[PDB]
């Protein structure tokens, strides 16, 4: 079982006012939990919040799937055939840079087990940025999240 | 953006050093002062064999403070005049 | 506008109310017709742009024809701009080989004497129903589709959301009366139809069964509610989904499972034709 | 596990009708071509695997049932688990169904004292609605006092509403075993996923097997479970009609999301969730840890 | 007089949503293609032949004194020690 409330509360520490939105979700768009660095009292205040929120969860889930069909790890470091055989790789990292705002896709690599709690799609974490955001914090907040995350859903497959 | 993090960025910036500029291997991290007009890129693009450099542009008069250890580059913006 | 069910005595139009709009539609009796002055015929016709007649296919219609032809002459002379429609009726009874027989002698009987009359500018539509079917309510929503004066603005919005998301049919419904307002340029198959038909029936009773925190408030509801978006996948590689366009409408669209995948830009398509069903659909200069 | 239910009655109780109606996978409307069943039809249904139904539709008539009690006494009344006696409230001879019903009785109670009796008064559809419940409470103070012998609960059926998939679900609710098991089981999956109210339905039949609802229920109908079962049914066999099975429901209200997904091989669950703030991609892979749950504990048992 | 401007706003609106659509079945892999044009390749070397821009990062160098070298070496440590003290919680 995955408590939302426990996702959103471990997210909620890693948002500042550079980084405004912080959303965990899968690979084919579906949201499992998100953040905001304002939080909003009017129902439509929250509700446009959400579907914004929903759409970029959507679009960027495709955006991963479209990138995780490519390999370029022979296309580098030219060596023996058993320094290729060792690069089965998968991606993990992917940043997205725009006028106003920016754009970061991590893979969580979760563990426990290779088929726990998804069924071939890996959980992404999406940051999302501003102008004024800069692109080395967003990856160390990336990497606490994740391995926040990961050992949060280490005690996965919770009992009847 | 840590606390302790943000007032030894303030320790970084001085009357002498203008603009401080912190930036990882290839992305920024912290920035303080005047860091504006390009003068980031060219600290982002930075790479060199040895650790102590101090370069300033030739179509500009902008002196850059440059160390590098451990995948971690520290800039100091502070004008040639 | 207002739609005038007209026909005979025993022709079914009291069951085509009871199973259609009990669950503007008023029923004219089978009796002291347009010769009569027991109404003013000619105000309640000039406010009606749809007239309906239910003719009994199993019974004599030559009478109802005629009475047919004289109507269709009273609002002709009326207004130019009705449309005229026929409802073939009791048709639950009737083989697979009765009823194209009796559409084909019922059609060749009319549109000759349209010609004998003179007014063959005016379309007169002909429709197969049924009241232990869905075809009653298919009947009814193409009468519906002429009465709006923006269908094809909607059809075409269809027919490019269809054609860029890959979804294999939409339709526009009414929530509270199973008539769908607006659907793409593919033919409507019974079998998607009734499926269609039945989910809204599963969503409008499970949401009547949980809905009842908040939802029915007197005042206001002190928070905005999302709109009701449902997800169906059956196991035949096809997959049903709703979502809520505006207070009474909503969006049926069948999509195999292989194009659901990419869910989130059907999604991203279904809320800006949600942006644009909303637009069109708001008052304006 | 083989349990022997006999659904006895009068002529015309509408026996048969609740047999196709439950079981058969019949409507309402379709039971009115049903005709008279000749001594018994025995049935037998799979109904949570390994337990079967033994389903004894005798028939009404006087020949037939002075048969019962005379010759096939031994035969019917020996080693009855549930025994159903079907009351018309429409019936014009119900002290003549009475001293019947008695029989009946006094043969289960010499042959199978270990048994429940169930009195479905039928074709309540037929009495006005203002009079449907001091009629029912007139004839369920005589039957109480009637079978003081044995265990007996009376309930009021038509086959037009939701109340005979109720008297249905109360009837095999007794038949299934460690039930306390399976409404913990439903409590803590409830309290692991935050679910408002879960149901736990049969695959075939859409009989309510257990349920549990929170107090953050936003439901306040005491008769939602059958009214659940019944638009689940009409969508099955809306399905049927196209040739496909239904596998899984999810829903999104303005204050709740239902999600209807296979639990096992032969259940279906209802999960209600009343927070709104919780997605529909956190709960249909939360009723999938469960899922897997099961399933590897049913892998090494 | 008034149906036409409603008919402007339904096309303008028509093609807004048009414009604001997204293409699915664009959105797939169509590789393992032949190739199209192979030939059209010396504009590239027409247009750099030169194009007075080849030029190499500047950043040009003087010597650092050995005060500022302490300085920016003494500061560096403690920001990576201050990069590695980072923490989720507070
Ligand atoms: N079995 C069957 N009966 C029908 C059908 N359509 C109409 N009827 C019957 O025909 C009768 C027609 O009555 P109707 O003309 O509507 O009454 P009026 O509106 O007062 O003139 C109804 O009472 C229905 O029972 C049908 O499709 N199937
Ligand atoms: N109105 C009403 N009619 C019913 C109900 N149950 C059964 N019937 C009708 O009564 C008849 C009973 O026939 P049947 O089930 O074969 O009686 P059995 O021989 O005792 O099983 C059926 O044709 C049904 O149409 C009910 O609850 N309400
Ligand atoms: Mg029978």
């Amino acid at each position: 079982m995955i408590k939302p409330k426990k996702l959103s509360s471990l997210m909620k520490q890693a948002v500042e006012e550079t980084v405004p939105s912080i959303m965990v979700f899968t690979t084919t768009g579906s949201l499992l939990a998100y953040v905001s660095f304002e939080d909003p009292k009017d129902g439509l205040k929250r509700l446009d919040l959400a579907k914004r929120v929903r759409s970029i969860a959507a679009l960027a889930g495709n955006m991963y799937s479209l990138y995780t069909a490519t390999n370029p790890s022979p296309l580098v470091a030219e060596s023996t055939d058993d320094v290729i055989a060792h690069q089965r790789d998968v991606l993990f990292e992917t940043i997205i840079e725009f006028e106003r705002g920016k754009l970061l896709i991590a893979a969580i690599s979760i563990d426990g087990a290779e088929d726990k709690l998804y069924s071939k799609d890996p959980l992404l974490l999406g940051i999302v940025g501003t102008e004024n955001a800069k692109e080395g914090m967003m990856q160390i907040k990336s990497e606490l999240l994740k391995e926040c995350i990961t050992n949060e859903l280490s005690t996965l497959g919770k009992p009847v | 953006m840590d606390s302790q993090l943000s007032e030894n960025l303030l320790k970084c910036v001085n009357e002498t050093y203008r603009g401080a500029m912190l930036v990882r291997n290839g992305l920024p991290i912290a920035t303080a002062g005047d860091v504006n007009a390009e003068e980031q890129r060219v600290i982002c693009e930075w790479n060199s064999n040895a650790v102590s450099e101090v370069l300033h542009l030739h179509d500009s008069n902008t002196k850059i403070l440059i160390a590098t250890k451990e995948s971690c580059v520290l800039g100091l913006i502070y004008r040639n005049t | 506008r207002k739609i005038i069910l007209m026909g005979l005595r025993r022709s079914g139009k009291s069951s085509i109310q009871k199973v259609v709009f009990y669950k503007s539609v008023w029923d004219f009796p089978g009796q002291v017709d347009v010769f009569d002055a027991a109404f003013d015929f000619e105000s309640i016709f000039t406010q009606v742009g749809a007239l309906i007649f239910v003719i009994d296919a199993q019974d004599d219609y030559l009478d109802a024809l005629a009475r047919l032809h004289v109507t269709v002459a009273r609002v002709v002379t009326i207004n130019p701009n009705i449309c005229i429609e026929v409802f073939i009726h009791k048709v639950d009874g009737l083989s697979d080989e009765f009823k194209i027989d009796t559409q084909r002698d019922i059609q060749q009987r009319t549109q000759d004497e349209l010609a004998d009359i003179g007014l063959e500018n005016v379309p007169i539509s002909f429709h197969l129903t049924s009241i232990f079917d869905h075809s009653i309510f298919e009947a009814f929503s193409r009468v519906i589709q002429k009465l709006i004066p923006q269908l094809p603005t909607l059809e075409n919005l269809l027919n490019i959301f269809c054609s860029n998301s890959l979804v294999e049919k939409a339709y526009l419904f009414d929530v509270l009366s199973k008539i769908y307002v607006a659907t793409d340029s593919s033919p409507v198959d019974v079998q998607s139809y009734e499926i269609c038909s039945d989910f809204i029936d599963v969503i409008l009773d499970i949401g009547s069964i949980y809905g009842r925190s908040s939802q029915l408030k007197p005042g206001h509801s002190p928070e905005i509610l999302d709109e009701t978006s449902s997800v169906i996948r059956l196991s035949n590689d096809l997959v049903l989904f709703l979502r809520e366009m505006n207070q009474y409408l909503a969006l049926i669209c069948i999509v195999r499972a292989d194009n659901f995948e990419k869910s989130g830009l059907i999604e991203y398509n279904v809320q800006c034709l949600q942006t644009a069903i909303q637009s069109i659909f708001s008052p304006r200069t | 596990m083989r349990k022997k239910v006999l659904l006895m009655g009068r002529s015309g109780s509408g026996k048969s009708s609740m047999r196709s109606i439950v079981f058969s996978n019949y409507v309402a409307k379709d039971t009115r071509r049903l005709g008279a069943t000749i001594d018994i039809e025995h049935s037998h249904v799979r109904f949570l695997g390994n337990l079967v139904l033994n389903l004894w539709d005798c028939g009404g008539q006087e020949a037939f049932m002075e048969n019962y009690l005379s010759a096939q006494r031994d035969h019917i009344f020996r080693n009855v688990q549930v025994l159903i006696y079907v009351f018309d409230v429409e019936s014009r001879e119900f002290e003549r169904d009475l001293v019947t019903f008695r029989n009946c009785l006094e043969a289960t109670v010499a042959n199978s004292p270990q048994a429940r009796v169930f009195c479905l008064i039928h074709k309540m559809d037929l009495v006005q609605e203002d009079l449907r419940d001091l009629v029912f409470e007139e004839r369920k103070a005589i039957l109480l006092e009637t079978s003081k012998d044995l265990e007996t609960t009376c309930l009021a059926t038509s086959i037009w509403d939701e109340t005979l998939f109720k008297a249905w679900s109360a009837i095999v609710y007794t038949l299934i075993p460690n039930t306390p098991t399976l409404e913990s089981h439903l409590r803590e999956f409830a309290k692991a996923a935050e679910a408002a109210e879960v149901i736990l339905f049969e695959r075939t039949t859409f009989l309510v097997i257990s349920s549990y609802s929170s107090e953050s229920n936003p439901a306040t109908d005491a008769h939602r479970f059958e009214k659940i079962s019944n638009i689940v049914k009409q969508f099955k066999l809306s399905c049927s009609k196209m040739q496909a099975q239904f596998t899984t429901f999810e829903l999104r209200g303005g204050n709740f999301s239902a999600f209807i997904v296979p639990y096992t091989e032969d259940t279906y669950i209802l999960v209600v969730i009343a927070d709104p703030e919780i997605e529909s991609a956190v709960t249909l892979m939360n009723i999938q840890s469960a899922r897997r749950f099961i399933e590897a504990s049913k892998s090494a048992s | 007089r008034k149906r036409e401007e409603e008919e402007e706003w339904e096309s303008k609106v028509y093609d807004v949503a048009k414009n604001k659509f997204i293409d699915v079945f664009s959105l797939r892999l169509r590789t393992e293609a032949p190739q199209r044009d192979p030939r059209d390749n010396i504009y590239e070397e027409v247009l750099d032949q030169i194009d007075s821009l080849n030029l190499d990062p500047k950043y040009d160098v003087a010597k650092p004194t050995e005060q500022e070298t302490e300085f920016i070496i003494r500061k560096l440590g403690v920001l990576i020690d201050d990069i590695n003290n980072i923490k989720l919680s507070d």
